[PDB]
């Protein structure tokens, strides 16, 4: 089966680098153990050496942003012609599942609780400001999280009262 | 304005390995016919990286596999040598695999022998060892995972000389004990030899 053939294995990175050519046979580009090849150019970059795992990727992210999760890493077994420690074909995967805690810290953003009731004028004569004030505590926020929007609104009020 | 065609698909450079695969060159290059001035340029395809191939395979350098196991301890005609201070000796064996092809053999020792007590089936005094660090969750992917720490008895050690002398020269070699005794300690929760326990991982995601 023709096989897209590489001149470098770039170890460590999972890609195939320096292109030699194209259509040549997996028995003839894999005489020498230094090269690399490519099947079909979706992925897959297999090294021409005997086959060995590969080294375990970084963790996964952590499933949730709160309390105890879990994380994945994955291992190829990277190789042609050979079989891997355990009976195990070129190509399987092999998962390692680790619990993970990112923070201690969880719904820090907080809603709006009622309204209080509108205090009266702030002058008796000519014209001046009006305000309502609420609470940031039904649920309270946690952490350095806020409530959206602003605390208080203001309007004008008219007394109708000549000075 | 020189008009530019193509020269001959040219002559071959030497395939430059011998072994393997290798790429020569000739393409076409633009010389039988140079444009000059700026003008018109070749038109075509003046591509060729060729695939040479050589009918030897290449040499492959072996490499180490792990170390093995830890052979019995014991010491010429000195019956068995357990639970007792007698220093034996024991041995561990390597595989160079993968020379192939008038490659380069493997570079070191493949033996390791160390001294050592033999301490299989003995009988010891032991205490109980704290809380491990959580373990991972298994099995990985498949219905329900589930954590694993564990307090195990821990055997007492007996003092007996770290070093021993030689014969047939006055420098003195490690002793390093070996074999899976039988601890005795108090019960906890239980259990005699260790005690686990188990916990569910939580959002166990899609591998
Ligand atoms: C038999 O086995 C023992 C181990 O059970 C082995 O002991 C080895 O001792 C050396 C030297 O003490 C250790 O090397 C150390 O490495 C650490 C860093 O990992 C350094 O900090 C140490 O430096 C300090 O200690 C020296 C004396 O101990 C001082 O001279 C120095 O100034 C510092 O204070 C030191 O370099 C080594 O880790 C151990 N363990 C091994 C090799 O597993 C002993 O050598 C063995 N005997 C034989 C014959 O093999
Ligand atoms: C990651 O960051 C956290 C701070 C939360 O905002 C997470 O949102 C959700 O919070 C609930 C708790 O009510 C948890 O069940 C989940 O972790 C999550 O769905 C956010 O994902
Ligand atoms: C409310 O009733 C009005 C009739 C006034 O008597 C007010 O007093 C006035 O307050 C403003 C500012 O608050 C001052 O500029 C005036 O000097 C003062 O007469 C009263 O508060
Ligand atoms: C031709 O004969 C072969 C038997 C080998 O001895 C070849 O040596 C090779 O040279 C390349 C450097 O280009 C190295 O990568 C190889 O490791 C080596 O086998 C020789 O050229
Ligand atoms: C993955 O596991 C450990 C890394 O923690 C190593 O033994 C090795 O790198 C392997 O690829
Ligand atoms: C995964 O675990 C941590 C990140 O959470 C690091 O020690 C490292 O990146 C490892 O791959
Ligand atoms: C203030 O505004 C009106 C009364 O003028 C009502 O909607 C309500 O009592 C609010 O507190
Ligand atoms: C044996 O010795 C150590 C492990 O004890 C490593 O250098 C390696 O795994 C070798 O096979
Ligand atoms: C021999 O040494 C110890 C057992 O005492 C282990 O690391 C292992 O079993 C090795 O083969
Ligand atoms: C472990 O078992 C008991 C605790 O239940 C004690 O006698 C002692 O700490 C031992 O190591």
């Amino acid at each position: 089966d023709p096989v897209l053939c590489f001149t470098q294995y770039e170890e460590s990175s999972g890609k195939c680098k320096g292109l030699l050519g194209g259509g040549v046979s997996v028995e003839d580009c894999c005489l020498n153990t230094a090269f690399a090849y490519q099947k079909r150019s979706g992925g897959l970059c297999q090294p021409c050496r005997s086959p060995r795992w590969s080294l375990w990727s970084t963790w996964a992210p952590c499933s949730v942003t709160c309390s105890e999760g879990s994380q994945l890493r994955y291992r190829r077994c990277v190789g042609w012609n050979g079989q891997c420690s355990g009976k195990v074909a070129p190509g399987t995967l092999e998962w390692q599942l680790q619990a993970c805690e990112d923070q201690q810290c969880c719904p820090e953003m907080g809603g709006w609780s009622g309204w209080g009731p509108w205090e009266p004028c702030s002058v008796t004569c000519s014209k001046g400001t009006r305000t309502r004030r609420r609470a940031c505590n039904h649920p309270a926020p946690k952490c350095g999280g806020h409530c959206p929007g602003q605390a208080q609104e203001s309007e004008a009020c008219d007394t109708q009262q000549v000075c | 304005g020189v008009a530019g065609g193509w020269g001959p698909w040219g002559p071959v450079s030497p395939c430059p390995v011998t072994c393997g695969l290798g790429q020569t060159m000739e393409q076409r290059t633009c010389n039988h016919p140079v444009p000059q001035h700026g003008g018109p340029f070749c038109a075509g395809d003046a591509t060729r990286t060729h695939i040479c191939n050589t009918a030897v395979p290449c040499p492959v350098d072996g490499e180490w596999d792990s170390w093995g196991e830890w052979s019995p301890c014991i010491r010429r005609n000195m019956k068995s040598i357990s639970c007792q201070e007698i220093p034996g000796q024991q041995s561990r064996g390597r595989t160079c695999r993968g020379r192939k092809f008038d490659g380069h053999r493997c570079a070191g020792q493949q033996q390791d022998i160390r001294h050592c007590y033999s301490i299989q089936h003995c009988p010891l005094k032991g205490s109980w060892s704290e809380w491990s660090t959580w373990g991972l969750c298994m099995p990985p992917c498949g219905p329900n995972p589930t954590r694993a720490r564990q307090r195990l008895c821990t055997p007492l050690l007996p003092k007996y000389p770290p070093t021993v002398s030689m014969v047939e020269g006055q420098g003195e070699k490690n002793v390093t004990f070996w074999g899976r005794p039988l601890p005795r300690c108090e019960e906890l929760q239980g259990q005699k030899l260790v005690v686990e326990e188990k916990r569910p991982c939580l959002h166990v995601p899609a591998c």
